[PDB]
């Protein structure tokens, strides 16, 4: 999935129940494989340390 | 660095020794990751004998005619921290100290396990 | 130049709705924790100096270098001047559309003895020359040519041991800016080569040694720095993804948009 | 980078009642996450990306 | 003609002194104290501005 | 009362007019204007047709199928063989403007899918075969949309564009796009996108035929579904107003 | 502009939105305070948490069939197992809370279905057989909701309770349960119902694991129906936030 | 910063007994020689200066030395940085629980030809390259590696015979001071290895030849000298009686307490 | 540089190959105009030979005796930007890569053309 | 800019210059004139004052 759009999209679905997970990723904005290739990811590589509040949109 | 690098395990014959090797990364360690796992048996005067290596994303057995097919790494997942290792069908010619080197640069970790094997299943 | 302190908020049940909005206008939401939970107030004294668009442009980085020898076939040193053949700056400067900059050059000049049978080698102290030829210039064909005269040309000369010699160039566009990038043509009619053209050209560098200095064989390395200084900056790009493969051009391999891990819940790269 | 002693801590989302939709309407549907910085967000100590790299000089 | 200003220190001011010797501003030194910034370009480049309480659509 | 979910646009004779809209983005905070006094380099006094040339015109419509990759059109070239500002491209040596754009699809309360409407400047584009540049033929579509593919292209001894939709034909990730001015047509929310983009160069006036300085991308990132008996005909449909053009260096047609 | 159906609830390190509101119900025209000093009767200092304990905790949810009488939560209780509210519960003689619930279930435009939510001050119930009184295991639910019956509940020599809902467990008629505090969730109208609860009780502060002062109901008037071809799984889910919390008689844990 | 006077005092007869305390309470006494005898006045001029914590901190001391060589099998030299290898400033750094200090950095680098039968040696002047890689950042795996070419890393290049590179570096941590000291974990089930932070991490450093010289075997050696700047400390402690064995934690061998004497009444040491 | 340096031409026997090499000259580019014609043969295991060259003014033929007086300049004006050349009467035994090299210093640029000769006169 | 201090010298007054150089704080020399003290929160941590010339326990 990563060799296509799907990489950005995040299934959901009418279940049976209720409850289950959706997702879920670590707080690594640098170094999570996740976040590293965003616009915030690649500005954080150039760097050393990190501080302060983030925000994640969805759609 | 490894976790506990000087240690002493018994074991009887028959039985799988479990060796542990787990690291832990600092964040200067940036180099690709290398792991080997060497031997300096007690009956014998040959020393220093690799017998299982991890390196570019894969393994690699058949140093050790004598431990041929009876050396696997214990984890699914190595590179997370995990680096222990299963010896299997223990018998006496065994008996020695085994090393685990772990590499990722700049930082490098050994390990120092001396295996005993016993006769009789009985820690006394 | 100072980071926002965070206001301090208490429990809160109305109609306002900060976290709730829309993504399709184009805007990018200006939430902060105090509108979705309690905060206490915090004095922040945090600072944004290190990310200033100078200091992230403003190190020395090596963009090139090559060997020139005292005897035989390559005698001089002949390099066209650009910032496309190193990534690491290469990469940095492409973060923007456009761009003005100064540029202090500094150069870094080793020699190396090379193996031989000459006996009685007593080799004196070797002085160097680099002259800068603007684009027009004519240009040296051999070590021996009337144009390292340099009655125009800016040149250096450098003695070996003493510090590296550095010199200043202004921005040198004849446009209002340099382009990184040009989606188009130089040829009127649209049939050449795509994405050239001279807003970039900034000359040539030629390297030489003035004496050869002793009867063996030595050979020269020239590593050429660039640092931009009073840099202006304008229209912020997605960074490089894939490696690079050309230096005049853009072309690449395709690849994925990250690395991946082994779930949509696992907690590790893989 | 990463690093025990500065664990961030975990994100996760989770069904809180179901995906609800009349006959006719597909019962799959996608959604699309953002990141970016709050106004209290900084950085430091520059250093090398990771992402670029090189063998030779290009041409 | 030389000009004092303030060097960089931390928060719980010392100067320094500079004189130009050159005669182009291409041979002056960086300009590295420059802390300005304006992001509602880039955020918020909408023609009707948008209250963050309110709803974004009605 | 009032809704700010209606607009309308009007410019020379032309108008638009949309019911479920998001807002307007303008380019960079900065509205289009004519090219000042103390910036201009060219002497000659500069034509300004400013009716005949400054209005909407309406492209060629493209098909959303459930699997396309997307589309871009080059913004001066797209409009080059199109009424009187096509004919001032072609008679004059420089040229200077800024655009209105508006993308429309529409789709029932059924229907679902997402597109990203941005404005790139200077979209340079790769060629699949390393050594090559891509040829015109593969770059300018000329008023009909040129297609992304979905997987890589094939390298041989061509000069095609390597279209593969997530670098974006640019060795980016394509996620990063929203850094340039942009909007998204999502089906349940919206049905219209409009950008509104200034001069963008680093040269106060170019040659309209050898360089396209502004690429429109229109790029799915969830892609189009609706259940059985619903219509399989979904349209998108590009509109674009030039706004404040000038025109300097007459002589006589053509682009060689 | 602005709408009065959206609403935010923020608690502690918990927020809650929704988009398909009513109003919010305020108790008995009270807010939710500390208590004060012309009023008490405790001498020791009380702790009063304040974030640890103000917050919002989500239950485990229940299924909504077509054929459903009804669930109840007794509200010291559905929370007692659950985060520092559960621990300071089980370390004090003495405790005194208000709530703020909310009650959420969405379903389509095309499903219909009517329930009551209502706030129930000391919903003392009765058993099945006429001479005992019903278990604790009966009676409290514990942070799993319990469920009404369709039919009344046979007499044995048991401890059951008498569950039948046109009664609501409690021998009176149902529809005049609106003389408490409540709001109806109807699915063409409205996905939340959200009551303000103060504290309400003979006495100003209570063991909070003797005494159950007030009761959560939830019931279907008008049953849930829908058309094949619609998603058939709908749940009701019911988050609950103590209000100005206070403890005091600090002791070894435990309850007996 | 002077040192107090001496009051002049007289023979007493009181019931005040400066003399007598409780040292149970944890208090020291303030008593002086005219508490307890007759004593003159005296005009002290003596100062403290040279027992400030900067003082004492301030001056410089090599903390590392490697070598590398211009041909053969170790071509550079790595270092993670650290004070904790070099007993004489480790010792003094650990009289303080908790540290706040700038750095100035020193490099000695010296050569030396190694014995060889090569013949009609002639080698050049060498120059050096040391870069720091702070912590993250990518590191060289050989001597020709693109990592060199130092776009944001801090380089030194310096050629043999000049003054010693130097250079400062601001204090560097993420917390509000650096710890001598940790009593507890990295990973939150206390089940790794014990008294591991990285309040401390500052990096790494590579430092190799830029040039080879001539044909001959040539080993050199970079010595780091540490001098400490702006100085604040805080919590005093025993300082260290064992001698040290690990440069990662605090693990010694027993030993008494002081040497040894003859009697309780001897008045000389054995 | 030279506008498509890589591309590959299929003809049949008996007709006659152009080998486009169109060339552009940057402003730095002031050294003297060489232009250089190099084979390397697919049935052949002789490679890297000059077939046409141009310097200092003039032509130099007469390199290659198998294209003897069948390789040609396709310009009445080389220094334009035009260094094309026409191969004649085309048979199997040339099928190969040929290679253009124009110099003007600084700038050096070359061309790699794959020329597949067929039995048949058929694009498929 | 320049700043006159006093230079350490005998007791039984002659001054020096500085001038900063450089932009950061972390490149100035060292600060060897600090010579305050407080000694009174190692010795006498007390919370009750300990008057020397009384007993210390009554």
């Amino acid at each position: 999935k990563v060799n296509s759009m799907e990489a950005y999209q995040i299934p959901v679905r009418s279940n049976e129940g209720s409850g289950t997970q959706v997702f879920g990723f670590p707080l690594q904005p640098g170094y999570s494989s996740v976040f590293s290739r965003t616009l915030l990811g690649e500005i954080l590589n150039y760097y050393t340390h990190w501080s302060g509040s983030i925000k994640l949109t969805f759609m | 660095s490894i976790t506990t690098p000087e240690e002493m395990i018994e074991k009887a014959k028959g039985e799988t020794a479990y060796l542990p090797c787990k690291f832990t990364l600092s964040p200067e360690d940036q180099g690709p990751l290398d792991i080997e796992w060497l031997i300096s048996p007690a009956d014998n005067q040959k020393v220093d004998q690799v017998i299982i290596l991890y390196s570019g994303d894969k393994i690699y057995d058949d140093y050790y005619p004598d431990l041929k097919g009876r050396v696997h790494f214990t984890s699914n997942d190595l590179k997370s921290g995990d680096a222990s290792i299963n010896v299997t069908n223990l018998q006496l010619s065994d008996i020695g100290t085994y090393q685990c080197k772990v590499k990722k640069a700049p930082g490098v970790a050994n390990k120092k396990i001396h295996l005993v094997v016993l006769v009789k299943p009985s820690g006394a | 130049g100072r980071v926002a302190d965070t206001v301090g908020t208490g429990p809160t049940n109305s109609e306002a709705i900060p976290a709730l909005t829309a993504a399709e206008t184009g805007h990018t939401s200006q939430v902060v924790p105090g509108d979705t939970m309690q905060t206490r107030h915090v004095k922040n004294y945090h600072s944004r100096s290190e990310s200033t668009v100078e200091n992230f442009l403003c190190r020395s980085a090596c963009v090139y270098f090559t060997e020139y020898k005292n005897s035989g076939s390559k005698r001089y040193a002949e390099w066209v001047v650009t910032t496309r053949q190193a990534a690491q700056l290469r990469r940095k400067l492409e973060f923007f559309t456009y761009i003005r900059f100064d540029l202090e050059l500094t150069f870094v000049i080793t020699s190396t003895q090379q193996p031989s049978t000459t006996q009685n080698q007593d080799a004196q102290i070797l002085t160097h020359q680099i002259m800068y030829v603007p684009p027009g210039g004519p240009v040296p064909d051999k070590v021996d040519s009337y144009v390292w005269q340099t009655s125009t040309n800016p040149s250096v000369f450098w003695t070996e041991g003493n510090a590296p010699p550095r010199m200043s160039i202004p921005f040198l566009s004849i446009g209002n800016a340099y382009s990184n990038f040009y989606d188009g043509w130089s040829d009127f009619s649209r049939d050449g080569v795509y994405g050239i053209n001279t807003l970039n050209s900034m000359g040539t560098l030629y390297a030489r040694h003035v004496n050869t200095g002793g009867t063996g064989p030595i050979k020269s390395t020239i590593r050429i720095y660039f640092k931009p200084k009073h840099v202006k900056a304008w229209i912020p790009r997605p960074p490089r993804l894939c490696q690079y493969e050309k230096a005049k051009n853009v072309n690449f391999q395709p690849s994925g948009v990250t690395t991946t891990r082994q779930s949509i819940t696992a907690m590790t790269n893989t | 980078a990463s690093d025990e002693c500065t664990a961030g801590g975990f994100i996760t989302c989770w069904y809180q009642t179901n995906i609800v939709v009349p006959a006719d309407a597909q019962s799959s549907c996608y959604i699309m996450c953002f990141v970016s910085a709050c106004n209290d967000f900084s950085v430091r100590l520059l250093k090398d990306t990771p992402f670029i790299s090189q063998e030779n000089f290009f041409q | 003609g030389a000009q004092v200003s303030t060097q960089k220190t931390g928060a719980h001011i010392i100067h320094y002194t500079n004189i130009n010797y050159y005669k182009d501003a291409a041979s002056n030194s960086a300009t590295r104290q420059d802390f300005a910034q304006d992001p509602g370009k880039f955020t918020e480049p909408v023609k009707d501005i948008m209250i963050k309480s309110l709803p974004a659509l009605n | 009362g009032y809704s700010d979910r209606v607009r309308s646009i009007t410019l020379g004779n032309s108008t638009i007019t949309t019911q479920e809209c998001a807002n307007v983005v303008v380019g960079y905070g900065v509205w289009p204007d004519y090219l000042k006094d103390n910036e201009a380099t060219a002497e000659d006094q500069p034509t300004q047709p400013d009716v005949a040339t400054c209005r909407f015109y309406t492209l060629d419509s493209v098909q959303w199928q459930k699997t396309s990759p997307g589309w871009w059109w080059k913004l001066p070239d797209a409009l080059s063989n199109l009424g009187l500002f096509g004919q001032n491209m072609q008679y004059h040596y420089l040229g200077r403007t800024g655009y209105t754009i508006h993308v429309q699809c529409n789709a029932s309360k059924f229907h679902q899918g997402c597109l990203l409407v941005v404005c790139v400047p200077e979209a340079e584009m790769g060629c699949a075969t390393l050594d090559n540049t891509p040829s015109s033929a593969e770059l300018l579509g000329g008023d009909a949309a040129k297609e992304f593919a979905g997987e890589p292209i094939a390298s041989g001894s061509n000069k095609l564009v390597q279209r593969v939709v997530y670098n974006a034909g640019m060795g980016i990730g394509v996620g990063n796009l929203t850094i340039f001015p942009h909007q998204w047509i999502n089906l349940r929310t919206n049905n219209s996108a409009t950008i509104v983009m200034p001069y963008t160069n680093s040269v106060p006036m170019d040659n309209m035929f050898r360089h396209n300085n502004v690429t429109l991308m229109v790029i799915p990132f969830v892609p189009l579904d609706y259940c059985p008996g619903s219509t399989t005909y979904v349209p998108i449909t590009v509109t674009i107003a030039p706004m404040n053009a000038e025109y300097n260096g007459l002589r006589l047609a053509g682009h060689q």
